[PDB]
């Protein structure tokens, strides 16, 4: 997985070099690769991914597509702006709730 | 005799093109 | 004249359609 | 020689035909506008000497 | 202020053919007007029939955009002009090409015939014109003195006998059997891309986004301003009736008079139907033999063509 | 009125965009195959 | 379609019981539009 | 001075592509006094071409009109010159004219780009212009699926157990089907040596692996991005997925799970034919063997015609739904299964710099494709056969029949369907008319269809292989009923699902 | 017949010489024969 | 100062100017033409025959 | 095509040390970009 | 009652032209053996599939000739030299233990 310290030399790396240059950055890093390193910075260490909490219209929106478009994720989720695993779990979550 | 049979020509085909007749006919 | 350097829809037949379905 | 240039037809149907000799290309060399469709740069060598 | 000008009927689309996949960067005209020729950037060279518009035939010969095509009056030859360098000789009975003049160093940007004598002028960007014998092939002269892209030539019987406009802005008039430069226009401010000159009238214009100029022969004196039509200007045609059509590169076109300098019409067509708006723009025109259809080449690979219209006078529309 | 993307009509048609009287041609596939000369020869 | 009882009732309900719709619904120099949707097919064509 | 020739013409067009551009408007339609910057419009040009090329948006946000206009036309004029090339060159490599090894390789490239712009365009206008499938003919399919299943009596299938006694061997089977990949044991690469090192850890501790996989199929529905990349055959090209391994082993192992339960509860009825009893060759026995077999089948004396149609359909797995598909595959497996199947088709997908969202068909090169295409052409079966004639051939749930085979004659001879085989996608049919049967299609095909001009005659294709003594001899009758034939069996699938 | 380290590009591909060598060598006195069309003689070096 | 070297494309080749004849067009007949007349003559002609056509 | 006069590939160990102190480099580069005060890198390293 | 007439289809012959032609394409990093050993599997793969379509079909006895005899020429091509007397059947047919290439062929028949 991943640990604070690459965590950081990938934002480093990334802040420097650019965001479409994955292969140098896997090169800086010891035991990653590009694969990984584009996933990582795309669900979580991009500073547009934002993590706090839910406004209820944000919610009401997200139960109503989730019903429209039975198990898309990924086509979910742009169209409310967290990532595909935010809405899963989030959708889980109120499911749970009111179970 | 090029009775119509054989090739235009033998040139690119990989056979020298060589026609005969089926010897056993009848 | 100043130059400045280089460096979603959904329909609404989704919901009819899902829960026509559902029915 | 390598040759000059590079469907359906009436005349080539085979339940009109009568095959009593059957043609060859000395017929077709020695005759070439009665055996031959489209005969194009063609000489017409004859000799009775 | 000056006379008034003729009145001149006006222009109406009539026609719009397609079947071209690039710009259409040349157009010229049969001497016996059955047929014109286009030559384009999808780098093929076709001719049309010029009652119908349906196409003869399509000639692939060059390795880029042609970049001008023209014919000759005295012998059954096409000579077209391309940015790969080249300049072909196509022999019309044939259809084959059979004669090319080697020698340029960057892309020809236009060709032009003697109608007298057989010689060849082309206009290069880099930055020089060559005279080239039909027959043999060979350079006798290369006009050279401009500093930028020889945006385009013209070749009269009169003299001075041959005309560049360029890139560095100004105008030069040659002498043809000295090869060299007699005289030296720099009246206009922008690069000159256009330049004409009148059948009957010892007189010639050029034209740049600043405005068309009109000058006179042959020491190349200053006549008269033509303003309004302030885009770039690709094309300027003049008429045998003194109207000058001027053919802009934002698609416009304005029809003027030749004497008096007065802008006439004002057409701005439509793209066909895929295009985007900023591909409008016409690259050639050309008055036919009859000088009664006007054929324009465009940017979006349509030849449209324009007749005269017969049913409109001067109190349908009135001279202003 | 669902509109298959195989048809999906962006651009309006020439007719609609020249209007109904100037003619409009599209040539692509020409006639008059490679050999036959434009300009004659005599005998 | 009298295909069967299924969905003869299953459009009898969806045509009484089904209205319009919410979040979809609503979520359905120059400016740009051009350049954007000329280098990118995943937009709707303008051309002016 | 010399010529331009073969490998200076793309350095070529671009000398003088970027020359006219610095003629034309950088010096020509300035107004920008100071020193107009041509130097940066120029690298707009240059990034306006790489993004038209990935397929990105490209817009930068203060930059006058004319500048724009100047930039957009340039670029469309590069892409109309690199397209037309690569028309021509794929012309040129079909039929056999380069064996150049750089103009393969830069058309295969070329060409993967075009199809990705064309495929994004086509996800954007799914989820604009709504869902293809109006909510009649998605009820229609629904419903008619639930009645076959019905009255088949089929016995859906369940979650694999806890204590499920053949998980061992289905995940041997799965890796041993893997590993087949990387036979060779060539130089792979990074990936190949992690994905073979999954298959040996998971081959040395089972029980590790199938808590992992139950672990997945029961909590996961969003999953990595997958990549593509084309296989050219020279004559057309074949898209090949590149999915991540862990989900390749998760999905290995639910294809051989789904595959076992499915022939053991009889899902597929006998007609869906790339089935493992027999190859190809003896298929074609079959079919000759079954024909032959009818009864009176060579026989006219009365005016009968035989009619042998063979088509495909045209476009399945692009089409497919992902909707009505998550509802359709519900009907036969745990709710869980399902959805694992459904969110795993939906996926980034992605080559060297352009990315998209698969939203609208189906990823063909997941493991478990082949049992969601042979699910849905049976639904289409279905749409093609009706309930009765399919369930005629399918014979009575406690009794099934065998390929081409019915229970007596009577039923047989019930109905102009007499045979129909289904390959993957291919599908060929066997009728057999009667005189009136025959005449009464021609006339409800004229009256909606009407040829007055005798133009039917023309568009008929047949074999221009066997000589004219044997090839098919198009009279009115005959040319009639094989166009009638094929307009019935058109009408019968909506063009919203499938066509032909 | 005849029943890690780290390698730059053009050894990680471009053909082994070796197998073709070895078959010529196997095959040569038929394919290096005297009776030949056109060809200009040349002995081996020493 | 005149090179010495040379070129094969530069050999003697096409050494006559075929003249337009007087058949063809020659610049004599387009001396006289009227071509307004025979254009109209022509375009008439042509719609007559897309006409039959439809 | 590979070319000629070259020596051979870099092995594990001097991949490994270059690899270091390129990490160091992007170190002193981020610390320089952020300017810190509260930094010194010792005579061991 | 019937007999059933079979021929080798035509894109299946296009597609076997397509699988040499790719073979030729991908060998100039190949050893002879390799490139014979892709030529025998394409072949046994064409014909024990279809196996009596094609002695019926004379396109595909015309293909198979021009096709093992360009597989031939590249070896020859990969030697430096294409005379017919360097290179008698025998260095191609050879079976490998007695050294030669292995070549399996179907290319001298009479058409
Ligand atoms: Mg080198």
């Amino acid at each position: 997985v991943w640990r604070n310290t690459e965590d950081e030399i990938l934002k480093a790396a990334v802040m420097k070099y650019g965001k479409n240059q994955w292969s140098r950055i896997a090169s800086l890093l010891h035991r990653k690769s590009a694969k990984q390193c584009k996933a990582r910075w795309y669900e979580w260490l991009d500073p547009s991914i934002k993590k706090t909490e839910w406004s209820r219209e944000e919610e009401e929106k997200l139960l109503h597509l989730a019903k429209l478009m039975p198990t898309q994720w990924r086509t979910i989720a742009p169209i409310i702006g967290r990532t595909a695993a935010q809405c899963l779990e989030h959708y889980e979550f109120l499911l749970d709730k009111a179970a | 005799m090029y009775n119509g049979i054989g090739l235009p020509t033998p040139r690119g085909s990989g056979t020298n093109g060589y026609v005969q007749r089926n010897l056993s006919l009848v | 004249w100043k130059i400045p350097p280089c460096i979603v829809h959904i329909n609404e037949n989704f919901a009819k359609l899902a829960e026509a379905l559902y029915i | 020689f390598e040759p000059l240039v590079r469907d359906w037809n009436e005349f080539n149907d085979i339940n009109k035909i009568i095959i009593r000799q059957p043609i060859r290309t000395e017929y077709k060399i020695a005759f070439p506008y009665l055996y031959n469709n489209l005969p194009h740069h063609v000489h017409l060598t004859w000799y009775h000497t | 202020t000056m006379p008034k000008p003729q009145w001149h009927p006006p222009w109406k689309l009539y026609r719009v053919i397609s079947g071209h996949l690039g710009w259409v960067r040349c157009i010229a005209v049969e001497p016996g007007n059955q047929w014109f020729v286009t030559g384009s950037a999808d780098r093929t060279i076709k001719i049309w029939d010029l009652a119908s518009g349906k196409l003869k035939l399509s000639l692939t010969g060059h390795i880029s955009t042609v970049r001008g095509v023209i014919v000759s009056t005295r012998s059954p030859y096409l000579f077209s002009c391309g940015e790969d360098k080249q300049v072909k000789c196509w022999d019309l009975e044939y259809n084959k090409v059979i004669r090319h003049y080697h020698g340029h160093l960057s892309a020809v940007y236009g060709l032009d015939l003697h109608p007298t004598i057989d010689v060849l002028v082309t206009c290069s960007r880099d930055s020089t014109a060559r005279i080239w014998d039909v027959r043999t092939k060979a350079s006798v002269h290369t006009l050279s003195g401009h500093t930028n892209a020889v945006a385009t030539v013209r070749c009269q019987a009169a003299e001075p006998q041959i005309i560049t406009g360029s890139h560095d802005t100004t105008i030069r008039l040659w002498d043809l059997v000295a090869g060299k430069t007699r005289v030296t226009l720099t009246n206009h401010k922008k690069s000159v891309r256009a330049v004409v000159l009148h059948p009957r009238h010892y007189t010639f214009a050029s034209g740049s986004p600043d405005n068309i100029k009109q000058w006179k022969f042959p020491d190349g004196s200053f006549i008269q301003n033509l303003s309004g039509h302030n885009a770039i200007i690709n094309t300027l045609t003049v008429n045998s009736d003194g109207v000058l059509v001027s053919g802009a590169d934002n698609g416009t076109m304005h029809l003027w008079d030749w004497r008096t300098g007065y802008n006439f019409q004002r057409v701005h067509a439509a793209v066909q139907p895929g295009s985007l708006d900023s591909e409008s723009g016409i690259f050639a025109c050309a008055f036919d033999q009859s000088e009664s259809r006007l054929l324009t080449a465009e940017a979006d690979k349509t030849i449209k063509v324009y007749r005269e219209d017969d049913t409109a006078t001067e109190e349908t529309h009135p001279v202003s | 009125e669902v509109v298959l993307h195989e048809d999906k009509k962006y651009y309006p048609t020439a007719e609609e965009v020249y209007g109904p009287e100037v003619e409009t041609i599209v040539q692509e596939e020409d006639t008059q195959p490679l050999t036959e000369p434009i300009i004659k020869p005599v005998k | 379609k009298n295909t069967n009882a299924e969905t003869r009732e299953t459009l009898q309900e969806l045509y009484k019981e089904f209205k319009g719709d919410e979040i979809l619904a609503a979520t359905m120099y120059s400016t740009g539009k051009v350049s954007a949707s000329f280098t990118s097919t995943a937009m709707v064509p303008e051309t002016t | 001075a010399k010529t331009v020739t073969k490998q200076r013409v793309e350095s070529h067009f671009d000398l003088e592509l970027r020359a006219a551009v610095m003629h034309d408007i950088l010096d020509m339609m300035p107004e920008g006094i100071k020193q107009n910057k041509a130097r940066t419009i120029l690298q707009h040009l240059s990034e306006a071409w790489r993004c038209w090329k990935a397929n990105i948006p490209w817009k930068v946000p203060g930059l006058p009109t004319p500048i724009e206009n100047m930039i957009l036309r340039y670029v469309k004029a590069k892409a109309d010159w690199w397209t037309n090339t690569a028309h021509y060159n794929r012309e040129r490599i079909r039929r056999g004219a380069t064996v150049d090894k750089t103009v393969c390789k830069k058309n295969l490239g070329r060409l993967t780009r075009l199809y990705l712009k064309a495929e994004q365009e086509r996800q954007h206008n799914y989820l604009k212009d709504g869902p293809y499938i109006t909510a009649e003919e998605a009820v229609a399919v629904y419903t008619t699926t639930v009645h076959w299943l019905e009255s088949r009596r089929f016995s859906p299938i369940p979650f694999p157990p806890l204590s499920y006694k053949h998980d061992t061997k289905l995940l041997i089977l799965a890796l041993e089907r893997l590993k087949e990949a990387y036979s060779v044991k060539s130089r792979l690469n990074q990936s190949q040596r992690e994905e073979l090192g999954l298959i040996e850890q998971a081959y040395d501790n089972p029980h590790e692996a199938l808590s992992r996989i139950k672990r997945h199929l029961l909590t996961q529905r969003a999953f990595k991005e997958v990549g593509i990349e084309f296989m050219d055959l020279y004559s057309h090209l074949v898209p090949v997925y590149d999915v991540e391994p862990l989900e390749k082993i998760t999905d290995a192992y639910l294809d051989q799970y789904l595959w076992y339960e499915a022939d053991k509860r009889r899902l597929f009825p006998p007609w869906i034919k790339p089935a493992d009893t027999e190859p190809p060759p003896l298929l074609v026995y079959k079919w000759c063997q079954g024909i032959n077999n009818l009864q009176d089948v060579w026989e006219t004396s009365e005016g009968e015609c035989n009619v042998m149609l063979e088509s495909r359909f045209e476009k399945m797995y692009e089409k497919i739904d992902l909707t009505l598909l998550n509802r359709l595959l519900r009907l036969i497996v745990d709710h869980n299964i399902a959805d694992y199947m459904t969110a795993k088709n939906n996926v980034v997908i992605n080559y060297k710099d352009m990315n998209h969202t698969n939203s609208y068909g189906i990823i063909r090169g997941l493991q478990f494709a082949s049992f969601i295409v042979q699910y849905y052409g049976l639904v289409m079966d279905l749409l093609v056969l009706g309930l009765h004639r399919a369930s005629e051939m399918a014979g009575p749930p406690q009794m099934p029949n065998d390929f081409l085979s019915f229970q007596d004659i009577a039923t047989e001879a019930a109905h102009p369907i007499r045979l129909f085989c289904r390959y993957i996608d291919r599908i060929h049919i066997f009728f057999r008319f009667t005189a009136d049967e025959a005449r009464d299609l021609i006339q409800r095909y004229l009256t909606e269809h009407p040829d007055p001009n005798n133009e039917n005659i023309v568009g008929y294709n047949n074999k221009k292989c066997w000589p004219r003594d044997a090839r098919m001899r198009l009279m009115k009758h005959d040319v009639n009923l094989g166009r009638a034939v094929f307009w019935d069996i058109k009408n019968r699938l909506p063009r919203s699902v499938t066509t032909v | 017949w005849e029943k890690w380290k780290k390698l730059t590009n053009a050894q990680r591909s471009g053909l082994n010489q070796i197998p073709n060598r070895r078959f010529t060598l196997w095959w040569s006195p038929t394919i290096n024969r005297a009776n030949v069309y056109v060809g200009f003689q040349v002995q081996l070096d020493l | 100062q005149l090179s010495k070297q040379y070129s094969s494309r530069d050999l003697p080749s096409h050494t006559k100017i075929k003249y337009r004849q007087t058949t063809q067009d020659a610049p004599e007949e387009v001396r006289n033409r009227d071509f307004r007349r025979e254009l109209e003559e022509r375009e008439r002609a042509a719609a007559r025959e897309k006409n039959r056509d439809r | 095509g590979g070319k000629t006069g070259s020596g051979g590939v870099a092995s594990s160990s001097e991949s490994n040390r270059d690899r270091r102190e390129r990490l160091r480099q992007l170190a002193l580069e981020t610390i320089d970009i952020n300017k810190d005060p509260y930094f010194m890198k010792n005579h061991l390293g | 009652t019937a007999q059933c007439f079979l021929r080798v289809d035509d894109e299946s012959m296009q597609r076997f032209h397509n699988r040499v032609r790719q073979i030729l394409m991908a060998s100039g990093s190949t050893t002879f053996t390799k490139i014979v050993n892709k030529w025998n599997t394409a072949l046994i793969g064409l014909m024990t599939y279809f196996r009596e379509a094609v002695v019926n079909t004379q396109e595909l006895l015309d293909l198979l000739v021009k096709c093992e005899n360009k597989i031939q020429t590249r070896i020859k091509i990969g030697l430096n030299s294409k005379m017919p007397s360097r290179f008698p059947p025998v260095v191609f047919y050879t079976p490998k233990e007695l050294g030669g290439l292995g070549m399996l062929s179907m290319g001298h028949v009479l058409i």
